[PDB]
């Protein structure tokens, strides 16, 4: 199983990016897919989770309202639409598969991450 | 009867749908009931499409295919309870396993605490070890007991609170019960917790 | 239209017991009576059905044979007669009005439903006798948690307060769970400021009325 | 009270129409006085219409304009045609009767079993 994040980059405050996470070796349709982020030296922190279609998306306090997670099951890809970006959002963003279909966060597979830098 | 969604989360005023898979019964039309915690279930919809006299108009029926569904158009802050579908049959009806709406709220990871058995209890011949997962959301969590790093099975029980009316969280207790003699054979007592809000398991432990 | 259940105490396994469903108001010879059961913390489950006469009676496989329904239009009353009670039948039984000819009707486009529900009695099967809890501290080791373990009592309920009701914020008294002994156990916990542990006293006040048990337990760091 | 058999109920969109027909079980001489009752799921058995020996067609006070009782003296069968239905007329529609078996035996009541009628999209 492999995950690959893309879509990061340098973006101005208030601006928008859309991160993508492409999975191979695993059908994502049965699994929740989550986004985490890690600023240097800090702990890797939860951002968002897209559960299976119909089971809802959930978000961290810091990104609620500005970020939206969404899924393309057919293409084994999950997305993080990031609007109204803040300096505080600068981090490496990571995608992870929840291997537990009952949603207990058994994150066995992780991507390598994609850098997001929000500054002018 | 198998209601498809089982823990449908939602926020106030929005629209939600709930479906009851016809388990290829006689397929006589469903009749949705509602029940709040610890009270008498009320009627909501009979013959799958009509309302019960004196029931707010937010509700609705639908007879999509052979998958009967209910749709709350706008969610009043009052409607938060378990819902039941009831299909007739040849000569015995049967209620569905039932789903339960709940209040949307941004994920909260548990705070974890461990408690050793008291000397008073031990002197009586039993050791209860308690692990507390406090104020978390959503409800799903796992507690694993390890005793000298050995995973335990069959000697613990869990209780979970009802959702808190103010902060919409749960708390959970796991109690490991050992004989005094078994308790005194081991040193390290650990409860290891996972939850979707935790990036890595949280372990709380003590040395006997 | 006031259905009323009655007749629920405590039974030894395999025993027998009657349950009374007093009706009122509606012309009783027009409506059926259903007994809908609910285990603790599960979904409802249909159990029996009696019409005006005794010429109509279905049943549910769970109590097929073990249960005898009966009617008496003299006092609009309906009676359930349970025998060979099993350890699991512990439940909260109901009543429910509903159409008389509810079979000849039911079809792919109509389902009468259960209009008026009672309030429920609590049958409970056990071998278990009345017993007050043992109360043990859950000692604390910027928020601390502490508590009391309230163990091996029967029947429900118990109450737990903290500092004689002066401490209410952050208290969680867990739902009781039945142990393999057939006795209940629960913990009551509270989170408090860690900086308070040295100078604030924490006492859980446990009351189990069925046994007249009252225990104050000081919970020390 | 059996040996009467209504028939004809069935799903119908708002504003449709349909004809229920109380009947008899076998070779009945005459139907003195009919009557069609309604027992919607949260109310009491109301009553909707009443023919008499010869003809009176007395109705309720909420239905005049849509419900046309009748009789069929040939094959003893009371009729009831409801027209331009509404979502408030959902109920099971019982039938009453005053059957008299043979030309000299006194009258005798009879109730039906009724049929359902649902109105919705």
């Amino acid at each position: 199983v492999q995950l690959q994040e893309s879509g990061g980059g340098l973006v101005q405050p208030g601006g928008s990016l859309r991160l993508s996470c492409a999975a191979s070796g695993r059908t994502i349709s049965r699994y929740a897919m989550s986004w985490f982020r890690q600023a240097p030296g800090k702990e890797r922190e939860f951002v968002a989770v897209a559960r299976r279609s119909g089971d809802g998306a959930f978000y961290a306090d810091s990104v609620q309202g500005r970020f939206t997670v969404s899924r393309d099951d057919a293409k084994n890809t999950v997305y993080l639409q990031m609007n109204s970006l803040k300096p505080e959002d600068t981090a490496v963003y990571y995608c992870a598969i929840d291997s537990d279909t009952f949603y207990s966060g058994s994150y066995d597979y992780w991507g390598q991450g994609t850098q997001v830098t929000v500054s002018s | 009867m198998t209601q498809s969604p089982s823990s449908l989360s939602a926020s106030v005023g929005d629209r939600v749908t709930i479906t009851c898979r016809a388990s290829q019964s006689v397929s006589s039309a469903v009749a949705w009931y509602q029940q709040k915690p610890g009270k008498a279930p009320k009627l909501l919809i009979y013959s799958a499409s009509s309302l019960y006299s004196g029931v707010p108009s937010r509700f609705s029926g639908s007879r999509s295919g052979t998958d009967f569904t209910l749709t709350i158009s706008s969610l009043q802050p009052e409607d938060f309870a378990t819902y039941y579908c009831q299909q007739s049959s040849s000569s015995l009806i049967t209620f569905g396993q039932g789903t339960k709406v709940e209040i949307k709220r941004t994920v909260a990871a548990p705070s974890v605490f461990i408690f050793p058995p008291s000397d008073s209890q031990l002197k009586s011949g039993t050791a209860s070890v308690v692990c507390l997962l406090n104020n978390f959301y959503p409800r799903e969590a796992k507690v694993q007991w390890k005793v000298d790093n050995a995973l335990q099975s069959g000697n613990s029980q869990e209780s979970v609170t009802e959702q808190d009316s103010k902060d919409s969280t749960y708390s959970l207790s796991s109690t490991l019960t050992l004989s005094k003699a078994d308790y005194e054979k081991h040193k390290v007592y650990a409860c290891e917790v996972t939850h979707q809000g935790l990036s890595s398991p949280v372990t709380k432990s003590f040395n006997r | 239209v006031q259905l009323v259940e009655s007749g629920g105490g405590l039974v030894q396994p395999g025993g027998s017991l009657r349950l009374s469903c007093a009706a009122s108001g509606f012309n009783f010879s027009y409506y059926s009576i259903h007994w809908v059961r609910q285990a603790p913390g599960k979904g409802l489950e249909w159990v029996a059905y009696i019409s005006s006469s005794s010429s109509y009676t279905s049943y549910a496989d769970s109590v097929k044979g073990r249960f005898t329904i009966s009617a008496d239009t003299s006092k609009n009353t309906a009676y359930l007669q349970m025998n060979s009670l099993r350890a699991e039948d512990t439940a909260v039984y109901y009543c429910a009005r509903g159409y008389q000819y509810w079979q000849y009707h039911a079809s792919w486009y109509w389902n009468g439903g259960l209009d008026y529900w009672g309030q429920g009695t609590l049958v409970t099967v056990s071998s278990a006798s009345t017993k007050g809890p043992s109360v043990f501290p859950l000692a604390p080791s910027g928020t601390a948690a502490l508590g009391c373990l309230v163990k091996d009592y029967f029947p429900e309920p118990v109450t737990v307060s903290w500092n004689s009701g002066a401490l209410t914020s952050g208290v969680h008294t867990f739902p009781a769970v039945l142990q393999s002994s057939g006795l209940y156990s629960l913990s009551s916990v509270v989170t408090v400021p860690s900086s308070s542990l040295g100078t604030q006293t924490y006492i859980c006040n446990v009351n189990h009325k069925p046994s007249n048990t009252k225990v104050d337990k000081k919970v020390e760091p | 009270q059996r040996q009467l058999v209504e028939s004809g109920g069935g799903l119908v969109q708002p504003g449709g129409s349909l004809r229920l027909s109380c009947a008899a079980s076998r070779s009945i001489f005459s139907i003195d006085t009919a009557g069609w009752f309604r027992q919607a799921p949260g109310k009491e058995r109301e009553g909707v219409a009443t023919i008499t020996r010869d003809g009176n067609a007395n109705y309720a006070d909420s239905v005049k304009g849509r419900f046309t009782i009748s009789r069929d003296r040939a094959r003893n069968t009371v009729y009831l045609q409801m027209n331009s239905l509404e979502p408030e007329d959902t109920a099971v529609y019982y039938c009453n009767a005053a059957i008299r078996t043979t030309v000299r035996t006194s009258a005798q009541e009879y109730w039906g079993k009724g049929t359902p009628v649902t109105v919705s999209s």
